[PDB]
């Protein structure tokens, strides 16, 4: 219905570039539609439409339908059972150079990243950054350029900047998380205040009264 | 009289009721019965000391600080210098139960490299409070200990551990902090964090997906302490 | 030790956080058998409010704990025992504290004020007595703590000003003795307002009374919800 529609829109759109996607995961959590869209965005499309995202610009016919594709992909899919850990370089600063330590801030535009750490870090590159979350569409099995096996995070996803240093060579060094995991999510239960750290954490009028 | 399972239970209840010597007394039986402690047995364990041994520190400043500020009255000083060294006594007596444990079963007992940085580093950490008292031979003494201890642990944790695990993140704040307050070395303290940091912010992908917090807060510790040792 | 050198024991133990030590030297100045000053009875009741206090707080957490529990018999005993070792704890530090009110601090009160202050101190351990007691016990405890707050009320009321933060203080714990120890929210109102209204009147430079008065509205408004 919807998602033949949709499907449909994509194939008159893009064509053989669409369809090349068409069963990509016989593990048919996703619509063809939204394999279609991942597809399209995974293999080349990312960079024009995250570019408009970013910048508010009116997406053209091809970049609405993209983007409404990967919107229902994010929505059927949700949390996983697990934390998963990603990479992603940039060659300058990205969405979370504005965003200070311990706040949350997003990205208008999708956010990729990579399992694979090698083709994250560190040559020419100039923010690297460690990734946590639940709500990530893995992509490896629709499109794998450099074996990169992607993780893909939805627009605006709301991110936690854990910590925000610099290298002695200028590498901005980050760790992101899924602000929709929680505070107590990367603790394992009682090891800070067990590792015993080095570093500092009635009213007044009687007193003599012991007022209840 | 009381098994293993029935002592971890009252340590939980201890910590829930802020009864810490209670806490530490029932972790202590619990480490004499001569096995290797889970990672849960041990926190439990290291959380009771460090808040019994943490009340007498902080007990053991307030007096100090009070017997500076006090009046030339030959009576009121002795009755400071009387108090401060009765917490003294206590203390010494903590650090010599944990480190009494620490050397007859839980560094002996250790088979995996995590928990030898762990309790090594512990030892590092009490010599500290000993040290912390301590005056003339006495003092050189539990100040070697410390950084022997310290040391030993850094080294396992060089060769066996990421440089992002929290124990080997928690090891180098503490050892940093023992160079700047017990050895008055910023150098030392500064060299020390500086190389953690760089090694740890190098290797991030090494992150845990258990523990990726308790690594970034260690981090960023040992990072303002590096801003604000080398001020201006 | 002298009583200047116990008393200074007490202050510096108080600085350290150490009430245990705090609670040892008063009681043995106490003990010495003369009439406490208003700053060593202040002394002696902030360690002892401490030194029980933290009992009544563990005792409130393990019994939150037993009823939550309620799936291992093993798991229920170590509770049960753990509670009961903290109980014995708390009636033992108010069997000392009541043991020093009826041999030395109540007899030995010469003013109206202070012979105020003990008998409301004897009404507040008895209720802590009350607060773990059971059975005939706690019928006894409960009984003891009514009788000490009403013998204090008729001498607050004789020979006190309605805004004395004494007179007051007892008016709080009375009222929070009827509301959470005899379950009557009328009467802990009753003489909730009856202090507040009688305080409010006869106002004519203390922060100290108004902050009492303000605790006694609060109880006051929170109660008539």
């Amino acid at each position: 219905g919807a998602d033949k529609a949709l499907a449909d829109g994509l194939v008159k759109r893009f064509g053989a570039d669409a369809e090349k996607y068409l069963g990509r995961q016989p593990g048919g959590i996703h619509s063809d539609a939204e394999v279609m869209a991942l597809g399209l965005y995974t293999g080349i499309h990312y960079a024009d439409l995250n570019r408009a995202l970013r910048q508010g610009q009116e997406l053209d016919a091809g970049q609405k339908l993209i983007d409404q594709g990967m919107s229902a992909a994010f929505e059927k899919s949700g949390q996983a059972e697990q934390v998963v850990k990603t990479f992603r370089g940039t060659r300058g600063g990205d969405a979370f150079n504005a965003v200070e330590e311990g706040k949350v801030g997003h990205d208008d535009g999708y956010l990729s990243t990579s399992l694979n750490p090698g083709v994250a870090r560190s040559f020419g590159q100039g923010t690297i950054s460690t990734v946590f979350g639940r709500s990530g569409i893995d992509v490896s099995g629709i499109s794998n350029y450099k074996n990169a096996k992607a993780i893909l995070y939805n627009k605006e996803t709301d991110m936690r900047v854990l910590l925000s240093a610099s290298d002695e060579q200028g590498v901005t060094r980050r760790v992101l998380e899924e602000a929709a995991l929680g505070e107590l999510s990367g603790h394992s239960q009682g090891l800070l205040d067990a590792l015993d750290l080095a570093s500092k954490p009635v009213r007044l009028r009687m007193r003599g009264l012991d007022l209840a | 009289t009381m098994d293993k399972s029935e002592l971890v239970q009252k340590a939980k209840l201890a910590e829930q009721a802020e009864r810490y010597d209670d806490m530490a007394a029932a972790m202590k039986a619990v480490t004499e019965q001569g096995h290797e402690l889970s990672n849960e047995e041990r926190n439990l364990l290291s959380v009771a000391y460090k808040n019994v041994v943490g009340a007498r520190r902080s007990s053991w400043r307030v007096i100090s600080s009070i017997e500076q500020k006090t009046e030339r009255n030959e009576k009121k000083q002795q009755m400071g210098k009387e108090y401060r060294e009765k917490i003294e006594a206590e203390l010494q007596d903590i650090c010599n139960d944990v480190l009494e444990l620490l050397d007859k079963y839980l560094i002996p007992n250790a088979t995996q490299p995590e928990s030898k940085v762990f309790y090594l580093k512990m030892k590092g950490d009490y010599f500290r409070y000993l040290s912390e008292v301590a005056s003339g031979d006495n003092k050189q003494t539990t100040v070697s200990n410390s950084q022997q201890a310290y040391q030993e642990a850094f080294e396992i944790s060089k060769k066996e551990m990421q440089p992002t695990h929290p124990i080997r993140l928690g090891l180098a704040l503490n050892f940093s902090v023992f160079y700047y307050e017990i050895l008055n070395s910023p150098e030392k303290a500064c060299s020390l964090a500086k190389t953690a940091f760089d090694e740890a912010i190098a290797e991030l992908d090494t992150l845990n997906e258990e523990s990726y917090k308790d690594s970034t807060l260690i981090m960023q510790l040992l990072r303002d302490n590096l801003t604000l040792w080398t001020s201006e």
